[PDB]
């Protein structure tokens, strides 16, 4: 009924989500599929109807929305802010997560890593015992994304060079300068914490914060299966062009797989009947693949808009949402683009090394009850002191840092002590 | 746009032979969508007007000459914050 | 038929021994549990802040703790019967079975 | 233009909201529901190809999901905390939740 | 295609289960392990717990 902990150091933790934002694009010819070089089945399908006009439909419009899930993500940024040339940001090392000039890519010593360690088969790019390339023909094509992996690159620099610039000004209006260990300061007091705690330990906290930030490579690097939601995206839609492709070679109920055998082994009339067997099969096996594409292409879209509301709840803003941005108190995030994904690295403040020590509701002085300002109330055995609520800094009760409100009758649980008055006792020289 | 082919056998089967029988003359270029035949490259850049892929947009803009352009596209202006 | 119900991973006593470590983290900790070590607050002391991340002071909540305790002990007693005495509450969770 | 109602007392109000979380979790044997089981229709069958592994494999992502949907609304805290064997909380009684 | 039409069926209302269950846990790190200044997330009257 009288006990309360607070905490007396802290932690600096960097943490990592990764969600999909895309997938593949892709085309199918009805005809070439179905019926191939025959002209019979080509003149025997325009019975069915428009069952073709509206799978092209359907498969271009999961397309179209492909490039505006990356589109939502990445271009939010009005300019291409750039970071300076002499790179001192207070003590703090960014050099893992900004730009290397070096490479010829432009990517950072860590969307390097992550792109070198997603495999797969989307094959837009004009050149072509190989590669899933083989599905390259019966009228499947994949076309490629809008946006190259390299402007998706410089959005990503862009985002992240106006945050360690300008802070969360650029995503308000324009963006305005302010130096880096004092942006720092302004996303402690909106956790709790008062600006004196960075200040007064400025050089631990940039040690403990370049430290997590080079645990980061080595964890999502070795540990290998974090990028496998990234890639399974990548294997569930092979494995459908390939059992689309293998259904190709299924009878139905026919002579055969063939529709030339067929052309070529019975008459004029038998065929018209062993080739309907196919052409129904064939038509059917197309509606599956576009009706599953359709469902999968509605979970990344949810996805893709989870993941623009954390660029700008998260990255270019400091969020009171729990566990949005991370575990603890959420003080900054930074975008790293991957493979038809993004990587949101989230700092954030851990409280540590509590003690234990007696509390009390309100403090009666001279017949009248005084209540903390903006902290609690706690002591340390003997003597009683105001500190914050998520630091131990203890001082003593005075008239500046207490309020007063009513009678010591109401509050169950006032004790007795001294509320010094700044005023008075100068009055007395 | 000859979706995913050479510029380089459009040309070699255009001297028939291939589908689509109407043909066109104008300036073949090779994206890495496909064959882009009856629009020019300039080396530019602006904002999209008509998306094509791999980074490739096309206008009608004047030149008054007025022709469908291609360019690679601009992601934005650029900015660098005084930081001191 | 070759039909066959697979049976869940989580025995619903075990969803409800996970119900009851959330509820000891909030009557005994506050909001200290999901963001770091949970650090033990006297339970009016933590309403009081409640008061004040809603707008007002604590001197409202220590001279009127009786009354907020009553009408809360009140709303909460007249829960069962609204949901259990109107058959048709638990409809979402039964319109899915 | 000049004036201004505020409040001289408040309510305690306690809601309540319901959400569905998980379904149920199903398999079927193509095989024994198409053909009888006991038939040979199992080799008219094969000459239609993967439309019963197909099957098997959306039914079984359906299914492992009910299981992560579960484990991410309830499986949040670390500890298991337990509370305190005298139960006085300022008196307030949380006697029909606890 | 009887068989067809039921796993269809399936994957398009496990999509909405997937939802509501992915709101329950946005309001149990919320609502429950926090106080929530998003008006009518918690419901109605302003938040305490």
């Amino acid at each position: 009924n009288n006990s309360i902990a607070i905490p007396t150091n802290f932690t600096i933790s960097v943490t990592t989500e990764i969600l999909p934002v895309s997938m593949t694009k892709t085309s199918v010819d009805c005809t070439m599929y179905i019926c191939g070089d025959s002209t019979e089945c080509s003149n025997l399908l325009l019975q069915y109807g428009s069952f073709c006009t509206q799978l092209k439909r359907a498969l271009t419009g999961i397309a179209v929305e492909q490039d505006k899930n990356t589109q939502e993500v990445f271009a939010q940024v009005k300019q291409i802010y750039k970071t300076p040339p002499i790179k001192y940001f207070g003590g703090f090392n960014f050099s893992q997560i900004l730009p290397d000039p070096s490479k010829p890519s432009k990517r950072s010593p860590i969307e390097d890593l992550l792109f070198n360690k997603v495999t797969l088969a989307d094959a837009g790019f004009i050149k072509q015992r190989d590669l899933i390339c083989a599905q390259k023909f019966n009228g499947l094509t994949v076309l490629p994304p809008l946006l190259t992996d390299e402007m998706i690159a410089q959005y990503t620099s862009a985002l992240l060079a106006g945050t360690i610039t300008s802070g969360w000004t650029f995503g308000a209006g324009p963006a305005l300068q302010i130096p880096f260990p004092m942006q720092m300061a302004y996303r402690f007091n909106g956790i709790g914490v008062t600006q004196n705690v960075l200040y007064e330990n400025q050089k631990l906290i940039a040690n403990q914060f370049n430290s997590a930030i080079g645990k980061i490579q080595d964890s999502l690097f070795s540990t290998p299966s974090a990028l496998g939601k990234l890639q399974d995206v990548v294997n569930h839609n092979a494995q459908a062009l390939n059992t689309l492709v293998k259904q190709l070679s299924s009878k139905f109920g026919a002579i055969s797989s063939v529709l030339n055998d067929i052309l070529s082994r019975l008459d004029p009339p038998e065929a018209e009947v062993q080739i309907d067997r196919l052409i129904t099969g064939r038509l059917q096996s197309l509606q599956t693949y576009v009706t599953q594409q359709l469902i999968r292409a509605a979970e990344i879209r949810a996805s893709a808009n989870l993941a623009a509301t954390k660029m700008s709840e998260c990255v270019l803003g400091q969020s009171k949402r729990v566990d949005f941005c991370g575990k603890g108190y959420h003080l900054m995030s930074f975008p790293q683009s991957a493979p038809h994904g993004v990587v949101f690295l989230h700092v954030t403040y851990v409280p540590a090394q509590e003690k234990n020590f007696t509390t009390a509701p309100a403090i009666c002085h001279d017949g009248k009850a005084h209540f903390p300002r903006e902290g609690v109330f706690v002591s340390n055995g003997t003597h009683w002191f105001v500190t914050q609520r998520n630091f131990y800094e203890p001082q003593i009760i005075t008239t500046d840092n207490t309020f007063v409100s009513g009678n010591c009758d109401v509050v169950i649980g006032i004790v007795n002590n001294t509320v010094y008055d700044p005023l008075q006792l100068e009055l007395d020289s | 746009l000859y979706q995913g082919v050479n510029c380089t056998e459009v040309s070699v089967a255009i001297h028939a032979p291939t589908w689509r029988v109407y043909s066109t003359g104008s300036n073949v270029f090779q994206t890495r969508a496909g064959c882009l035949i009856g629009a020019e490259y300039v080396n530019n850049s602006y904002e999209c007007d008509i998306p094509i892929g791999a980074g490739v947009c096309a206008s009608y803009q004047t030149q008054a000459s007025q022709s469908i352009i291609a360019y690679t596209m601009s992601l934005g202006a650029e900015n660098s914050v005084a930081y001191s």
